[PDB]
């Protein structure tokens, strides 16, 4: 009854079955941060948020219609009282 | 291909003088910042203060117009990335239990699909064999559905 | 998608703003106050904006990396979540039927 030679039906794009990581060439950035390397082995130490990004820079983070020419020299004469 | 890697490297050049910039305003207020923690109230001191915040101004000033060129290259952060980032850590388990739980949805989806597939193929031999009448049409679902 | 820039732009707008918000505040101050309390808020201020600042530059290092798998991880999240909507809509399916049966 409902059998329409004329409706054909392809096939779902981008196949799910397919390995989808390896169909753009998308494996450079899941290897730099896989889980494990080839070996099995941890490869970083793993953690949750931005700060380790910023400790190569100096200091300590324990705990994470304008004139500016008036505004400087107000400062200066802050500063030198 | 070729211009593909020239915009790659394009945007590399100047996301990286980007990173060199906002390092250098970076420095530039910890030292302002040591500076007015160690005042001495000397008018040569007063001075480099003066020229310390212009200087900081001018790099902010010359950052946000660089930044907001609209031929630069420069032209997604989810709040969730923003709030994770905001524990003191480096920012890594966030994105692993994440991407264990899409390679858990990825297995569930091979492993129903490949279970549907047995369903659908048993289900069409079977409707073959008690039902040989209906055979040509259900190759037609097939290749109506494969 | 939000614009890099315009978060820049956003982000050097509010800056500017909070330091002449400080400056007027400092300007209309009665000068009672010792000096050295000025300094130290002026300080918190500089430091907080620099924090600002570095949390902008993460963000651009972290573009500086990137969206490869930003790209994957969404089409996966969306595939998922389809899925489940299409199991919630064969359950509401099924119950608003039943009545039919």
């Amino acid at each position: 009854y409902y059998v329409d030679p004329e409706t054909t039906y392809t096939y779902q794009q981008p196949n799910p079955l397919q390995d989808l990581i390896s169909v753009y060439g998308l494996d450079d950035i899941s290897r730099q941060v896989a889980r494990t390397n080839l070996d099995g082995t941890k490869a970083v130490k793993l953690r949750k948020s931005y700060k380790n990004q910023i400790a190569d820079l100096s200091g300590k983070f324990s705990t994470i219609n304008f004139d500016w020419d008036l505004c400087s020299s107000v400062l200066s004469q802050f500063e030198r009282s | 291909m070729n211009g593909n890697s020239t915009n790659n490297e394009q945007l590399q050049q100047e996301l990286a003088t980007t990173q060199d910039q906002v390092a250098s305003i970076i420095e530039s207020f910890v030292e302002l910042g040591v500076s007015i923690y160690d005042f001495p109230g000397t008018p040569e001191a007063t001075k480099g203060m003066i020229t310390n915040l212009q200087r900081n101004v001018d790099r902010l000033y010359k950052l946000n117009v660089r930044s907001n060129d609209p031929q630069s290259s420069l032209s997604d952060i989810p709040l969730e990335v923003v709030q994770y980032i905001e524990d003191g850590r480096n920012p890594d388990i966030y994105t692993r239990e994440f991407v264990e739980a899409i390679r858990r949805s990825n297995q569930y989806q091979r492993g129903k699909m490949h279970g549907l597939k047995q369903l659908r193929d048993s289900l069409a031999d079977k409707i073959v064999d008690e039902f040989p009448e209906l055979k040509e049409p259900v190759e037609d679902i097939i290749k109506r559905t494969s | 998608q939000v614009s890099l820039a315009l978060v820049i732009r956003n982000l050097t707008v509010f800056t500017m703003k909070e330091l002449a918000q400080y400056m007027k505040t400092n300007v209309h101050t009665q000068a009672n106050e010792p000096n050295s309390a000025k300094k130290i808020r002026f300080l918190q201020l500089i430091i907080f904006l620099r924090t600002q600042f570095l949390k902008l530059y993460v963000l651009v290092k972290w573009t500086r990396t990137i969206h490869v798998l930003i790209d994957l991880l969404n089409w996966f999240r969306t595939t998922n979540m389809n899925v489940n909507n299409c199991i919630w809509a064969l359950k509401s399916s099924l119950n608003s039927m039943t009545n039919a049966k």
